[PDB]
RNA sequence: ACAGGUUUGGUCCUGGCCUUUCUAUUAAUUCUUAAUAAAAUUACACAUGCAAGUAUCCGCGCCCCGGUGAGAAUGCCCUC
């Protein structure tokens, strides 16, 4: 349909006001269901492939409606003026894909600032604001750290006495591995 | 804990 | 002694400059609505109800704080080179407990390169929300207060719920709000809605930006055409206590008039665009005499 | 996990141990830190210790303590 | 449950899906299983970095020195973890699997370049 | 059904005529506009300057259905059930 | 509540709205009362509609009642060092004994207020497990990390099916 | 429960059964792929392999983890 570059043309568009005039899209649609109370769950999808199963939701019936963040006066009939809250599917009746659409949909609106929401007054998040405590302030350097040196001497590596390690040979003789150097300094990559 | 239907077992201690 | 925005002068000064409209700031919200409650009162009754609300009211406008830009934290408590390439990511440490407040907690980074240095103020926040979660505060920075968003919002003259959005996202003392605040301030000067923050809380921070940006011409000439001279004159005494070594303070002190005068005064004197200060204040005086 | 009275398996029942083969200059070095390490930790633990008992001291008969308990008495009578 | 024996332990609790872990720095007696009953929940550890590239670990420290104050032991990974943030001083089993990655690194540095040449 | 709802409907009492047998103010208090005391009506010719007596244990008959639902015992598995439009 | 004198005063709130909070060292409450006279008025109407109240806060003290015995009504608690108070009523109204007795016997407002803050710190919004101690239960309920495998699904190099097919490989 | 069907030539009243809603197991018919959760007949008899070793000898550990719901109105909370 030409009119994904404005999905809201549509609602302006004299078609929208002849056919469903002032009231909602869902007003006219009535879901068929098995008894008294229906089902709390509606259809998953009433589009697929490229087969329309049954009576269609409100907003699968007319392919021109689009459900995206730009329009609103379309989010604005699934959205209670009053209190404020989402329409469930059994609400209306659309299709639980649609569904899942409109609410993902209405959330980026919101997130946009094209639809209004409630905006609750929230009091600073701290009593005090000092920034003096050494927490956030810079402590004094270490002497260990200004000089460059490891902050405990058993960091670095240390060649062991040639006493010691002649004893270590004669303790673990027979199961005795090769032994390294000091390790490099800097690691080169590969 | 405690009930009022307690059976007196006495071989526990016997093998003990 | 510079003056702050704590001190009771200036305090009593914004108390009565933004007023109090009981209609506008008890305004029904879009929540989940419950059936009214009815009682009967009798003539006394009613005041004793209408003051609880203006107390009610009064707790209800407590101005946010304001203040400086808060400075970078670069702090390195130490450093050890053998853990050069031992990880590729960076462990961030954060000491949560109730009794600690959130400003005295200690947030560590342990960046890849075997540096223990402190977080900086952008992740230190971030930290704290998610091990401390509260109302209105996402863990990432929200879509909406990019620059497209809020033209978005200000062209739906959305002004206050910005100001309430950006107090409950970012701390009073960081970047974020600071520029958010002022750009807030500075479209409302241009389009002149400054009739949208009257009984709002938030009223008392854009006259603070005001004063201090030597920006007084747009703010009152709205409000001699709402009619509201009493207040008026108490933002030009304001202007006077920030900037005394000013030439418009001189005069005060050289003519030492009162009343409307004392607009006059700054009309002359620092006011960028007097003309129409004047000629509107003229406006006011015989419209004013017509009515009495 | 197997009990105590199960009888063991058989096919590893002849093996008891193989430990690794021990680098001398490296397990010497490692040595030498374990022992500076485990006293610097223990050192930590006293000290966390005598803090443990200066807290539960005065909890139970601080100078607060004493104001508290006069306060209720004194209320009372 | 009544256990035997044990011992004060402060260690790592498994949680979450698979192939997403994620441990609970929690302190429980050494008898009782990894994910049973505990006395206190001291922090967490996430060891998947997020979009930031952060692994965030959570510590209890004045809760954390009161248990090892009353003579709680600490298992291999909670020791590497508080040394990392410098509650503690660098575990010895750290420093060494550093040194070792220097040196494998150093000779697949060199035995890359002597085919190279 | 159809008798009984005209029946109660048509005694219903309004606000207006509530205020009249009074001589008192009746004051509403949305709450979801805080505690702003909106008045509804007023009552025509002389006010009462005489408070209602107020009793600290009113005397009311209250519906158990009523008070079941607002302690929130009523778990039944048709009350809250989602239904299609109105 | 239908049957009843009163049935307001069986329900929760009614049970709730009462604030009498007895110290830790009272265990018994005694109260005596007439059932004739009209100085009892107070005694009765105390009996009738606040101890309920009285004893819904204090599930542990014990709530005895004797009518007829003595001439004067009176009220008699003993402490749990011995200590007997004697609370004589023969005018006092139902709301005047309330708060007598809260004086003598009551906590403070700053006791109650800073009692059940040193409550809410046991549920440290900063833990993890299940929703009815914690507020969270995983994790991946946090925006910003990597999310549950079961709603997103993981990439294939993080999965450890891939990790071992190349290491066997 | 927002209720509906059903007594009788017929109305009102009283009073049962059943429908409409959601979850689990087995069976029937049908079935393309991926991920996650879960895996449950039987306290009936069991082939075979494995589930407790570690460690310079001493020692320590060896239903602790795990498994099951047979038994017992057993218990839950709580004081010690
Ligand atoms: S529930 Fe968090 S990883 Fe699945
Ligand atoms: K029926
Ligand atoms: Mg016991
Ligand atoms: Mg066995
Ligand atoms: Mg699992
Ligand atoms: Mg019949
Ligand atoms: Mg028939
Ligand atoms: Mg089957
Ligand atoms: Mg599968
Ligand atoms: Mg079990
Ligand atoms: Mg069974
Ligand atoms: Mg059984
Ligand atoms: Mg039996
Ligand atoms: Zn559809």
């Amino acid at each position: 349909s030409p009119y994904k570059d404005e999905p809201w043309k549509y609602l302006d568009s004299e078609e929208y006001q002849n056919r469903y005039g002032s009231r909602p899209v869902w007003a006219d649609y009535r879901r068929n269901h098995k008894g008294g109370i229906p089902p709390q769950r509606t259809r998953k999808m009433c589009i697929r492939g490229n087969k329309v199963a049954g009576n269609p939701c409100p907003i699968c019936r007319d392919q021109k409606l689009h459900v995206d963040f730009r329009n609103v006066k379309l989010l604005e009939q699934f959205v209670c003026a009053h209190t404020g809250i989402i329409f469930h599917a059994p609400y209306t009746g659309v299709c639980m894909k649609q569904h899942k659409k409109l609410t993902q949909a209405i959330q980026k609106a919101r997130d946009h600032g094209l639809l209004r929401y409630h905006i609750p007054q929230v009091e600073p998040r701290d009593l005090d604001f000092s920034t003096t405590h050494g927490a956030v302030s810079s402590t004094p350097p270490a002497p260990t750290l200004v000089s460059g040196d490891p902050w405990y001497p058993w960091y670095s590596w240390k060649q062991p006495p040639e006493r010691e390690l002649s004893r270590l040979r004669r303790l673990y003789q027979g199961r005795l591995r090769e032994e390294s150097g000091p390790p490099p300094e800097l690691m080169p990559e590969v | 804990m405690a009930r009022k239907k307690v059976r007196p077992r006495l071989i526990a201690e016997l093998a003990r | 002694r510079k003056p702050t925005f704590m001190d009771e002068e200036v305090q009593n000064i914004l108390i009565k400059m933004t007023g109090l409209d009981l209609q506008k700031i008890f305004k029904p919200a879009l929540q989940e609505l419950k059936p009214p409650t009815y009682k009967l009162m009798t003539q006394a009754q009613l005041e004793e109800a209408t003051k609880q609300a203006v107390e009610a009211a009064k707790v209800r406008l407590k101005m946010p704080p304001v203040l400086e830009e808060r400075a970078p934290i670069n702090d390195v408590l130490a450093e050890d080179k053998i853990l050069e390439g031992t990880e590729t990511a960076k462990y961030v440490f954060t000491d949560i407990s109730y009794s600690i407040p959130h400003r005295e907690r200690f947030i560590v980074v342990r960046e890849p390169s075997g540096t223990l240095r402190k977080a900086s103020w952008e992740e230190r926040d971030r930290m704290i929300q998610v091990y401390f979660p509260r109302e209105g505060r996402r863990i990432l920075t929200p879509v909406i207060f990019k620059e497209e968003n809020l033209q978005t919002m200000y062209s739906q003259d959305q002004h206050v719920d910005v100001l309430n959005l950006c107090v409950a996202q970012f701390e009073p003392d960081s970047a974020e709000y600071i520029k958010i605040h002022h750009h807030t301030y500075e479209d409302i000067d241009k389009c002149g809605k400054y009739d949208l923050l009257r009984s709002t809380r938030h009223f008392g921070g854009m006259a603070w930006y005001f004063v201090n940006k030597k920006k007084i011409d747009g703010l009152l000439i709205d409000q001699i055409q709402r009619d509201l001279v009493s207040d008026a004159t108490s933002l030009v005494h304001l202007y006077h206590i920030l900037h005394p070594d000013g030439q418009s303070a001189q005069e005060a002190k050289k003519q030492g008039a009162e009343g409307l005068h004392l607009i006059k005064v700054f009309a002359k004197t620092e006011a960028q665009k007097g003309a129409y200060i004047e000629l509107t204040l003229q406006a006011y005086q015989e419209a004013f005499i017509t009515h009495s | 996990r197997k009990t105590r009275h199960d009888p063991p398996a058989k096919s590893k029942a002849g093996r008891v141990a193989t430990p690794p083969a021990v680098d001398p200059t490296e397990f010497f070095v490692l040595t030498e830190r374990y022992r500076q390490y485990r006293q610097t930790v223990r050192a930590l633990r006293l000290e966390f210790m005598s803090e443990v008992r200066k807290k539960l001291h005065e909890a139970r008969a601080g100078v607060q303590a004493e104001r508290k308990a006069q306060e209720d008495a004194a209320e009372h009578r | 449950r009544a256990y035997r024996g044990g011992h004060l332990t402060i260690r790592l609790a498994l949680g979450g899906c698979t192939n997403r872990p994620f441990y609970r720095i929690v302190a429980a007696h050494s008898k009782c299983p990894r994910d049973g009953r505990f006395v206190e929940q001291l922090g967490s550890y996430d060891p998947l970095p997020n979009s930031h590239g952060e692994k965030l670990v959570a510590l209890n420290f004045d809760r954390i020195r009161h248990w090892i104050g009353c003579g709680a032991h600490l298992s291999k990974p909670v020791e590497k973890l508080l040394g990392l943030s410098g509650f503690y001083p660098l575990h010895p089993m750290m420093i060494t699997n550093a040194e070792r990655l220097r040196r494998k690194r150093a000779r697949e540095v060199l035995l890359a370049s002597q085919k190279t040449d | 059904l159809t008798r009984g709802l005209f029946l109660g409907l048509s005694r219903q009492e309004t606000h207006q005529q509530l205020a009249d047998k009074k001589s008192l103010h009746v004051v509403e208090f949305r709450e979801e506009c805080g505690p702003l005391p909106i008045v509804v009506a007023s009552p025509q010719g002389a006010l009462r300057k005489d408070p209602e007596p107020e009793d600290e244990v009113p005397d009311i008959t209250l519906d158990w259905e009523d008070v079941k639902a607002a302690q929130g015992m009523k778990r039944s598995v048709w009350s809250g059930l989602k239904r299609a439009a109105t | 509540p239908m049957k009843g004198r009163f049935p307001i005063r069986r329900t929760l709130q009614y049970l709730g709205q009462g604030d009498v909070v007895f110290k830790d060292s009272v265990k018994v409450m005694t109260v005596n009362y007439n059932t004739h006279g009209e100085l009892g008025e107070g005694a009765r109407k105390f009996v009738f509609f606040n101890i309920p109240q009285i004893q819904y806060k204090n599930p542990w003290v014990q709530i005895t009642m004797f009518k007829n015995m003595t001439p004067s009504p009176f009220l008699r608690f003993y402490l749990d060092s011995g200590e007997q108070v004697l609370v004589d009523v023969e005018s006092k109204s139902n709301k005047e004994i309330v708060e007598h007795i809260r004086k003598i016997l009551g906590k403070n407002e700053e006791t109650l207020e800073k009692e059940e803050q040193e409550k809410k710190q046991l549920s440290h919004p900063a833990h993890f497990g299940p929703r009815k101690y914690c507020l969270r239960e995983c994790m991946c309920e946090v925006e910003g990390q990597v999310p549950c495998p079961g709603l997103v699904p993981l990439p294939k190099e993080m999965t450890g099916k891939y990790k071992a097919a190349l290491k066997a490989t």
